[PDB]
């Protein structure tokens, strides 16, 4: 029985369900034909570098020295290499796709106009808590290379004005957008930049100071599916209704830590609603009135969120956990004003709920975690 | 239980089995996923939008390590430790970190 | 340091000698000195700064509880307190406060 006798695609296949710690300290050393086997475009084109702290500083020499089609580098969480080592690969970067690289700090925009002038094709350009990322370079990012499609922009003070005009000018192509706390973010930069590309689908401005201006005029787009409106500067509610009642296609509403939102939105989303599938309502400064109607008008509904509610009605949770056929997701926080009945009864009752009350997610997760 | 917020504190101090990772000043914190959702609802705003097995939050520059570093035992035993020097950027028992409101 | 004469003052007062300023709760006597009352809490202030006698007897109002009461005067003595969930409230002001207490 010769292993060594299979065609190279079954070898190859073979060795595709081996980590690259274990085709690169293991299975190189058996004989020449299997280190031979591990060394291909196949294994070397998705990188996924990631946390691998100090041990790659000059190293990206070799990694991309002979390989001609990386497409998935992805040195998130790197702390060892620097300006030099990652533009010496961006000289080359043939038809790089996906380049992300989170939260590594000693990246400055001098990476990011290597990156982006060595390669005319791109699709994924999530960086991440990278600071010192001034503007500048990211406006060469959408002058020369007009092809990106998804950009993720989080925890970087320096993207004020410029940089969202210019990706919007020249690029068109993009589908998803993700925004954090950064400051100095002005209105009059999305309004020219919402009737070009009308097939946005996950839209997330958390933290952002994007006025309502810009929101007003989303009833023009019918294409949206996913919202991440989180802490909004009052956007408007008869937009809101015209969206929901016009587009039936929507995925994802969040709008949670919204204060100046009342109680109507929520009164009104289950009049019509039927294709919602989660709601994201943590502290909500709700009057527990809704629930009624929640549970008698709506009939297709799986999961659901309570957050930190000082008040519920016992009754009205009993009646909605046996309301509905399947819809059973009770992870209740902290929730004071709660009996130990349901704690006690539908634990056994439904064996298909998880919960997540303290008494019980400390056993199962220590026992989870033993077993695995 | 009790003895259920014992063992997950020394779970927490092992340094293994740990979900939510918190990216303060690039010190990082690990602890779980449920019981920061039951301490500060601004993490559990972030956290239960994603069902992902390994999550990443950062906070404000204004937020301290100073005062943060007591936070989490705070979180984990239910437990009041405090010092003369360290008062103010608590002073509201709803403990009050800079931005902060819940 | 002035720590050590703190400490050696919360020493000398866990021995219920020494003790110049003495606090009545309901028939509970917390024994403890005359400056350093004087220099925590500014209700006690006013009661002490007035007088020049021996042995002083100062009473508190409802409003203040014994069982936070305990732990003030160790938050003024070594700055180090215990305190779990169920008593809170009726402390939380983060500015001591908790007495009057008007600033």
């Amino acid at each position: 029985p010769d292993i060594n006798q299979l065609p190279p695609s079954i070898l190859l296949k073979i060795f595709s369900n081996l980590s690259l710690d274990e085709r690169c300290l293991s299975a190189s050393l058996v004989c020449k034909y299997w280190r031979d086997l591990c060394l291909d475009f196949q294994f070397w084109k998705q990188l996924d570098l990631s946390s691998r702290q100090q041990v790659t500083d000059e190293l990206l020499e070799k990694i991309a020295s002979r390989s001609q089609n990386i497409i998935e580098i992805n040195i998130s969480d790197c702390r060892s290499m620097s300006d030099n080592g990652v533009c010496v690969l961006a000289f080359k970067c043939p038809g790089l796709l996906r380049y992300t690289a989170y939260r590594c700090k000693q990246l400055s925009d001098t990476s990011i106009i290597a990156v982006a002038s060595h390669c005319p094709l791109l699709q994924k350009v999530h960086v991440g808590n990278q600071d010192k990322l001034t503007d500048e370079g990211l406006k060469q990012l959408g002058s020369k290379c007009r092809e990106l499609k998804d950009i993720h922009f989080g925890q970087c003070y320096k993207i004020s004005d410029e940089g969202m005009i210019v990706i919007a000018k020249g690029c068109l192509k993009l589908q998803r957008i993700y925004m954090q706390e950064n400051k100095l973010v002005t209105d009059q930069s999305v309004k020219a930049f919402a009737e070009h590309c009308p097939e946005l689908q996950y839209v997330g401005f958390m933290g952002c100071s994007v006025t309502s201006k810009g929101v007003i005029h989303l009833t023009k787009l019918r294409n949206l599916s996913s919202l991440d409106l989180r802490h909004i500067t009052e956007l408007d509610n008869e937009t809101v209704m015209e969206i929901v009642k016009r587009c039936k296609n929507l995925s994802s509403l969040n709008l949670c830590l919204n204060w100046i939102i009342n109680d109507r939105c929520v009164e009104v989303i289950a009049k019509e609603g039927q294709n919602l599938k989660e709601l994201y309502l943590v502290s909500c400064k709700i009057t527990d009135y809704a629930l009624i109607a929640i549970g008698r008008y709506s009939m297709t509904i799986e999961t659901v969120d309570v957050g930190w509610c000082k008040e519920i009605t016992d009754q009205g949770a009993t009646l909605i956990a046996q309301s509905s056929k399947s819809l059973r997701y009770l992870g209740l926080m902290r929730c004071d004003k709660v009996n130990e009945v349901t704690v006690e009864q539908l634990v056994q009752q439904y064996p298909h709920i998880t919960f997540s009350t303290v008494l019980q997610d400390c056993k199962r997760t220590l026992e989870r975690a033993y077993q695995m | 239980s009790t003895n259920v917020l014992l063992s997950l504190n020394d779970q927490r101090k092992k340094d293994v089995l740990c979900d939510v990772t918190i990216f303060v000043e690039g010190q990082r914190f690990r602890a779980h996923r449920s019981v920061l959702a039951a301490c500060s609802s601004y993490f559990h705003s972030r956290i239960v939008g994603q069902a992902d097995g390994e999550l990443n939050i950062t906070l404000p520059e204004e937020v301290t390590v100073k005062g943060f570093e007591p936070l989490i035992q705070f979180a984990y035993t239910a437990k009041l430790i405090l010092s003369k020097e360290n008062v103010d950027e608590v002073c509201k028992c709803v403990e009050f970190l800079s931005v902060h409101n819940i």
